[PDB]
C-alpha cells in the first residue's frame, strides 16, 4: 500500500523554498530567482520502508493575503518552514509562521521542520545554535540544507514525513 | 487631458501585434511617479519599457510588466535611481484599467507596474495608483487570457513599441 502527504513549504521571500522543492522534484539547483505565486508538486518516494506520495505546495513569502495562508495551513499536513542563513530576518519570522499554523490547525502539536537554507554560502548571520535551541524550544527537527550543492535536502523533506507519522500515531 | 500626459504600448504576442494601449498618466496628482513611466515610455533617459515583457499576467487581477533590467520579474529602475519613494496615496485602485506601481515594499518603487483588470482594493495605499487606461481596454482584455493563475504568460506578451501621443 502507500500514504499520501501535504507537506506545505513556507518562509519569507528569496530564502530558497523553490529551490529546495525543484531539487526535490527536478534534481537541479535553479541559479535564478523566479518569485512564487503558488506552485504544486507531486512525487513518490519510499521513506522507512513505506512508499509515499508527496504532495509539495510551493507557496509564496508573502504577508498579504490571509485567507489563502489560513486555507494552506489547513490543508497541509506538515510545515517545512526554511529561513536561509544569511538572512536574519527571515530566522526571525520562523515563530511567526509557527504561531500562525498553531493558530489555524487548532493545535499546539503541529507537524514541521526548521530549515536552515543556503548552508553553502560564506556570509551566514544566523548561528547554527541559534537555530537548534529555537528547535528544540519547539521539540522539532532542525535540518540545515544547500539547495545549491542539495545537502539535506532529501532530509529535510522526509524527516517531515516522519514527523507527520509520528504526530498521526498519537 | 489638457494637463495629463498621454503614453502608448504597442502590445505583442510572440512577436505578433496585438494592438496598441495608450494610458492617461495622472500628473496633476501624482506627478514624481507619472512623470517617471512618461520618461521610460518615450526612452528618453537611455532606457526604458520598450522591448520588455508583461512576465506576470493573473487573470481576474493584472498584467504586471516593467523589468527592463533583469528580464525575469525581479529587477527594473526608474528615472531617479533604482527605487524612488512612494509618492502619495491619494488615488485608488477602484476598478480595471487602473495603472499602479509594483514594488517590494514601502519606498521600493523602480519601474514595474501593473495594470488593474478588476477593482484591487487590498492594494490601496501600499501601491502608489498614477494613471489609467484611456484606449484599448480591449487590447489588455485580450492580454490578460494569456495568463494564468500563477502568473505564467502562454505566450510571450510583449511592449513591441511604446512613446508618447498628443
Ligand atoms: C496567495 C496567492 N497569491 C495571490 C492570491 C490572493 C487571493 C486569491 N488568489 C490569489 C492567487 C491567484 O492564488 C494563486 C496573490 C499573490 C501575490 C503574490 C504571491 C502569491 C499570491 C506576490 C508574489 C510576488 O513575488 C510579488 C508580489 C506578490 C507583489 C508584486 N511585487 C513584485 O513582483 C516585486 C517586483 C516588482 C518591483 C520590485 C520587484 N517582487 C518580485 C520579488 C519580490 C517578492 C517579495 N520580495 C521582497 O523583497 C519582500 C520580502 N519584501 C521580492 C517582490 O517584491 C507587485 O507589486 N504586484 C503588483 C500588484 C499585484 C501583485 N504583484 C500580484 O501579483 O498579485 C497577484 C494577486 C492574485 C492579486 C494576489
Ligand atoms: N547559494 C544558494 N542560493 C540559493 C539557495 N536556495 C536558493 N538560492 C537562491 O536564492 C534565490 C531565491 O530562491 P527561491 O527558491 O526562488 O526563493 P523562494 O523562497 O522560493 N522565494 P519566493 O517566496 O519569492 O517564492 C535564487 O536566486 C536561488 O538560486 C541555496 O541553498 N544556496
Ligand atoms: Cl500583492
Ligand atoms: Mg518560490
Amino acid at each position: 500500500s502507500m500514504t499520501e502527504y501535504k507537506l506545505v513549504v513556507v518562509g519569507a521571500d528569496g530564502v530558497g523554498k523553490s529551490a529546495l522543492t525543484i531539487q526535490l522534484i527536478q534534481n537541479h539547483f535553479v541559479d535564478e530567482y523566479d518569485p512564487t505565486i503558488e506552485d504544486s508538486y507531486r512525487k513518490q518516494v519510499v521513506i522507512d520502508g513505506e512508499t509515499c506520495l508527496l504532495d509539495i505546495l510551493d507557496t509564496a513569502g508573502q504577508e498579504e493575503y490571509s485567507a489563502m495562508r489560513d486555507q494552506y495551513m489547513r490543508t497541509g499536513e506538515g510545515f517545512l518552514c526554511v529561513f536561509a542563513i544569511n538572512n536574519t530576518k527571515s530566522f526571525e519570522d520562523i515563530h511567526h509562521y509557527r504561531e500562525q499554523i498553531k493558530r489555524v490547525k487548532d493545535s499546539e502539536d503541529v507537524p514541521m521542520v526548521l530549515v536552515g537554507n543556503k548552508c553553502d554560502l560564506p556570509s551566514r548571520t544566523v548561528d547554527t545554535k541559534q537555530a537548534q535551541d529555537l528547535a528544540r524550544s519547539y521539540g522539532i527537527p532542525f535540518i540545515e540544507t544547500s539547495a545549491k550543492t542539495r545537502q539535506g535536502v532529501d532530509d529535510a523533506f522526509y524527516t517531515l514525513v516522519r514527523e507527520i507519522r509520528k504526530h498521526k500515531e498519537k | 487631458s489638457m494637463v495629463n500626459p498621454t503614453v502608448f504600448f504597442d502590445i505583442a504576442v510572440d512577436g505578433e501585434p496585438l494592438g496598441r494601449v495608450s494610458f492617461e498618466l495622472f500628473a496633476d496628482k501624482v506627478p514624481k511617479t507619472a512623470e517617471n513611466f512618461r520618461a521610460l515610455s518615450t526612452g528618453e533617459k537611455g532606457f526604458g519599457y520598450k522591448g520588455s515583457c508583461f512576465h506576470r499576467i493573473i487573470p481576474g487581477f493584472m498584467c504586471q510588466g516593467g523589468d527592463f533590467t533583469r528580464h525575469n520579474g525581479t529587477g527594473g529602475k526608474s528615472i531617479y535611481g533604482e527605487k524612488f519613494e512612494d509618492e502619495n496615496f491619494i488615488l485608488k485602485h477602484t476598478g480595471p484599467g487602473i495603472l499602479s506601481m509594483a514594488n517590494a515594499g514601502p519606498n521600493t518603487n523602480g519601474s514595474q507596474f501593473f495594470i488593474c483588470t478588476a477593482k484591487t482594493e487590498w492594494l490601496d495605499g501600499k501601491h502608489v495608483v498614477f494613471g489609467k487606461v484611456k484606449e484599448g481596454m480591449n487590447i489588455v482584455e485580450a492580454m490578460e487570457r494569456f495568463g494564468s493563475r500563477n502568473g505564467k504568460t502562454s505566450k510571450k506578451i510583449t511592449i513591441a513599441d511604446c512613446g508618447q501621443l498628443e
